[PDB]
């Protein structure tokens, strides 16, 4: 089942700083009171994030190149965000992964499914409304997890695919700044390892409806573009990261 | 000393000449805990099996195969494993598991094979000559012969051309056997493709229902997630072993560790990226490893002209570890320990020194 | 500021030992820089070749620490020489020299 | 180790031995400069309990007797301001020998003059 | 300027920062030199006229 | 073959850094030296022999 929504209204996307956030542990090593130095896929400091709105009336759920990985921030609150399409065709041609956060649990599929052209889920004023998919036919992997989730929470995800393996980190953050994205550090901690094997060079945001024909609710993400630079993370005496330089951003880093 | 210096005749002092190694002596292997196995009770302990046309194809992924508690069962009289050996599937690991399963006769197993010939391989279920997989069978008169005769259970009789390997035919089109169309009407020279096999208890043993489950492994440019069981040999601790966790290898000595990892940390390394810390699998605690304790060993002597005795050094090698002093250079053995303080003759190290008196530090 | 160069020299010597360990992660064109990985995925005809890679790479290495060792203590010898001298002209004597 | 490493290694010959040759060497080396440098004298040489030198003070560089170490507050200030088949070997000298040498040599530059440099 | 020589490069480890700190230790080693020989005033003394 | 072109020229610079660095400990000890003798012969009076 898909519908078609048609009462949207026209506006250019927003662009805002990415100050110095989207730093995610580069591998699974503990390092204690150390500075580390690593070349890796990495969100440039102060960097032009592109700004999506969902309000009412705003519904921004377009299909977006994947490049080498996506940082993808939330300042959500009632949880209107619950998934992610991943995809290269995003038809029955190809192969497309399934991220969805429904009313119980988080479901990753590899399937080749068959997308709507305007996706997404719908709470009742209780969720009662699936429109996202028509049809799956070949599944080479499925995995049911534990859920992953003024704006009072802000979500961060880093979606990287290497070598066939899709890393999901995430960070969830208390906030409560109203409009745009605090300013401040927060290490992203690796969530889960997903080995998909699958080419993957588009995306698209999951929303919710609310029904009462259709309402926004009130939510905000940014999407970041993942580059293959050098970061020098400083590790405290627990173990976490509180600090980052940015190489390539300014000769003081440098 | 002598092998060293390539001399018979040594002059007064200390000479380092080999170098103290702790041998590694136990291996310890530990993978994670043994959790999410693959769904084999649902394909060989199943209800009811799927007809050899019809034949079921289960896709396994994403858990732990343990394959010799399918090899150790004294309930399969056929085991025949094609492109691989049974003992070493146990240690591979697979990007997919294809599990077909359909039930045939007694006289039809031998088809089932890579390079065979008969109905079964023409027309019902066709193997590749390139083949990795194991054919696993067994006897079915208990569950799938009755009294009246069970015809629940059909096979492909008749087809244009052969299958192609891992194909499905269910079509139930009538096969034209002659110039004349069929027109959907089973007459002269238009037979039915699909004939029953009326298993019964009282058949012979090549006439027998058997169950055949076909096991293929193919290894695919994904991610390879089909392993099997890695076993956990009892952790040893404040002994110098050889250690594997989680594909980390290395030698040390494994002690306990106050360093608090946060839960998604494993591994911990130093300044210099070498790792001093680990968290074991099985049970979530944290271990130092302690390089084991490699010294250099050095002699002290006297000249070959006044004596032969002579004392061993192992430096930076505590005693219990190896007239025995300990010194802050490292443990000595076979030099008296004195109160005396003299002049420095032999340089041990650390306000250590060796003279001859018997040895004396 | 005052003590920089015992410091300078500790700090260098630090270093010097931090990259002589740094070197063993790297593979010098082999497939790995472990060997326990290089003699469990390959058989010993090409495994050969790659633990002799790692050893010349790690050879290269080990006499380019012992070198810069030697010229580093080749300059603290002519330090020490130095403060051998000062210690018996400025502290057991009177020295005239200037400076 | 690995022993098949160590088996290719012996093909290389003795560059072993040299290395380890030109380690020892500098590890000695730096011994004879503490030697040549602090050692410069075999009578250890104390000052007088009393302290009466005509009004000059030498507190701050003779040894504190309150601190375990025996150094002076300057040598005490010094040393807190400085901060694989790898071993690190001892230094044949002490700190405290170190420090016990430069007391005798400020003792016999102190109750001495340049004598005790030239002789009794 | 060959990206592939780099890559290829970056294999072998920290030979370049080492080379590139030796000959940066020279070249301060040079000015010290100088300043050790040539500075031993800090007054500009001039001639009568 | 960048391989071989690079082991040839990271030994050819090995040797002209190893070569720069005795070269620059010898320039240092007559460096010292002219200091010495600007401190003592042209800041002084030198009792020292030749
Ligand atoms: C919602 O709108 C999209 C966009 O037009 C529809 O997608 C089209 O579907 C027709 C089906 O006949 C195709 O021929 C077009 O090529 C599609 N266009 C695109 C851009 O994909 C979609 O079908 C609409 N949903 C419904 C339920 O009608
Ligand atoms: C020599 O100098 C020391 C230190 O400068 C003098 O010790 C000080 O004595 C005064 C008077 O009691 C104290 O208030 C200071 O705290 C002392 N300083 C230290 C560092 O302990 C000492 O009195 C001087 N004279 C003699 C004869 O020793
Ligand atoms: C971000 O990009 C938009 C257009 O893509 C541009 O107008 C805006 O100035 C950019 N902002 C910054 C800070 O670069
Ligand atoms: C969420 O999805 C899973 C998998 O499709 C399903 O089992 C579960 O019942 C769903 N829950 C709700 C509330 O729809
Ligand atoms: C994929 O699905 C189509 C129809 O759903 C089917 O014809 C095809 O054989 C399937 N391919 C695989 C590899 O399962
Ligand atoms: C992945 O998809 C993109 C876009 O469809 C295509 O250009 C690229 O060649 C694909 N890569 C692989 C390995 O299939
Ligand atoms: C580490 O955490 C403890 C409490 O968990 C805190 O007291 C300590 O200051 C922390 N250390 C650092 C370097 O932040
Ligand atoms: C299937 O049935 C046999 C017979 O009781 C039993 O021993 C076996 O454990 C069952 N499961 C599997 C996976 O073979
Ligand atoms: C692993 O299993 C053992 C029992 O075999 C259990 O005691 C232990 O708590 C388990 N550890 C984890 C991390 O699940």
């Amino acid at each position: 089942q898909c519908v078609n929504l048609t009462t949207r209204t026209q506006l250019p996307p927003a662009y805002t700083n990415s100050f110095t956030r989207g730093v995610y542990y580069p591998d699974k090593v503990f390092r204690s009171s150390v500075l580390h130095s690593t070349q890796d896929l990495f969100l440039p400091f102060f960097s032009n994030v592109t700004w999506f709105h969902a309000i009412h009336k705003r519904f921004d759920n377009p299909v977006l190149p994947f490049n080498d990985g996506v940082y993808f921030a939330s300042t959500e609150k009632s949880n209107i965000i619950r998934g992610w399409i991943f995809g290269t065709t995003l038809d029955s041609k190809t192969q497309s992964l399934l991220i969805v956060n429904n009313a119980t649990n988080v479901v990753i599929k590899v399937c080749e499914f068959q997308f709507c052209n305007d996706p997404f889920l719908g709470v009742y004023y209780m969720e009662s409304e699936f429109r996202v998919y028509s049809s799956a036919n070949n599944c080479t992997f499925e995995y049911v997890s534990q859920p992953f989730l003024n704006f009072k929470n802000l979500r961060e995800f880093v979606f990287k695919n290497i070598d066939g393996y899709f890393k999901i980190y995430s960070k969830h953050t208390p906030i409560n700044l109203v409009r745009d994205l605090p300013q401040g550090f927060s290490a992203l901690e690796p969530l889960v390892d997903l080995p998909i094997g699958i080419n993957i060079t588009r995306f698209q945001t999951l929303l919710a409806l609310h029904r009462s024909g259709w309402t926004a609710g009130a939510a905000a993400y940014y999407v970041g573009y993942l580059q293959p630079r050098t970061f020098l993370l400083k590790y405290n005496e627990n173990g976490t990261i509180t600090d980052a330089v940015d190489c390539a951003l300014d000769p003081l880093s440098e | 000393t002598k092998c060293t210096l390539k001399s018979f005749t040594v002059e007064k002092g200390i000479y380092q000449t080999s170098n103290f190694r702790v041998q590694p002596t136990e291996s310890i292997v530990r993978f994670p805990n043994i959790t999410n196995l693959c769904p084999f009770g649902e394909v060989f302990n199943a209800t009811r099996f799927a007809s050899v046309y019809a034949w079921n194809r289960k896709r396994i992924s994403n858990c732990v195969a343990d394959y010799s508690v399918l090899y150790n069962s004294a309930s399969f009289s056929t085991f025949k494993c094609y492109g691989v050996s049974p003992t070493k599937l146990n240690d591979l690991c697979f990007t997919n598991v294809y599990a077909d399963s359909f039930v045939i006769r007694g006289d039809e197993v031998r088809q089932i094979a890579p390079g065979q010939t008969g109905t079964i391989a023409d027309y019902n279920y066709k193997l590749p000559d390139d083949f990795t997989g194991c054919v696993i069978a067994w006897n079915s008169n208990n569950l799938d012969s009755k009294v009246g005769g069970n015809y629940n259970y059909l096979y492909r009789l008749f087809r244009k051309s052969n299958l192609k390997p891992f194909e499905r035919d269910i079509s139930t089109e009538i096969y034209q056997a002659g110039s004349t169309p069929c027109n959907g009407v089973k007459g002269f020279n238009c037979y039915f493709p699909l004939q029953s096999y009326g298993f019964q208890p009282t058949y012979g043993v090549g006439y027998q229902p058997y169950r055949v489950v076909v096991l293929s492994f193919e290894l695919l440019h994904a991610p390879a997630t089909v392993c099997g069981p890695k076993k956990s040999t009892n952790l040893v601790k404040n002994k110098c072993v050889n250690f594997n966790f989680n594909g980390l290898t290395g030698t040390g000595v494994l002690t306990e560790s106050n360093k608090k990892f946060l839960p998604f940390q494993q591994f911990g390394r130093d300044i210099a990226d070498t790792t001093d810390a680990v968290r074991d699998p099985q049970t979530l605690e944290i271990l130092d490893i302690t390089p084991c304790s490699f010294g250099g060993v050095s002699v002290i002597t006297p000249g070959t002209n006044t004596s032969n005795q002579v004392a061993v050094l192992y430096q930076g090698v505590n005693c219990t570890e190896v007239n025995v002093f300990q010194t802050r250079a490292g443990c000595l053995i076979g030099a008296e320990h004195v109160n005396n303080s003299y002049e420095c003759d032999i340089p041990i190290g650390a306000g250590i020194c060796a003279s001859y008196q018997s040895i004396i530090a | 500021s005052a003590l920089g160069k015992l410091q300078d020299v500790v700090n260098q010597n630090a270093q010097a030992l931090n990259t002589l360990v740094k070197q063993l992660s790297s593979n010098f064109g082999a497939i790995s820089s472990v060997l326990n990985d290089i003699l469990s995925r390959l058989d010993p005809p090409e495994a050969e070749v790659q633990i002799d890679r790692l050893i010349t790479g790690r050879l290269q290495s080990l006499q380019t620490y012992v070198t810069q060792q030697l010229i580093r203590a080749a300059e603290i010898r002519a330090s020490a020489n130095l403060a051998a001298t000062k210690m018996s002209e400025c502290v057991l004597g009177q020295s005239k020299r200037v400076d | 180790d690995s022993t098949e490493c160590s088996n290719l290694l012996l093909q290389y010959g003795s560059f072993c031995t040299q290395l380890n040759r030109a380690l020892t060497g500098i590890a000695v080396e730096q011994d004879k400069n503490t030697q040549e440098v602090f050692a410069q004298v075999k009578q250890i040489y104390k000052t007088p309990p009393i302290k009466d030198f005509g009004g000059f003070n030498f507190s701050q560089i003779l040894p504190d007797p309150s601190k375990p170490s025996k150094r002076s507050p300057i040598e005490d200030l010094l040393f807190n301001k400085v901060t694989n088949g790898l071993t690190v070997l001892p230094p044949l000298l002490t700190d405290e020998m170190i420090a016990q040498y430069t007391s005798a040599l400020l003792a016999g530059t102190i109750t001495s003059g340049w004598t005790f440099g030239a002789g009794p």
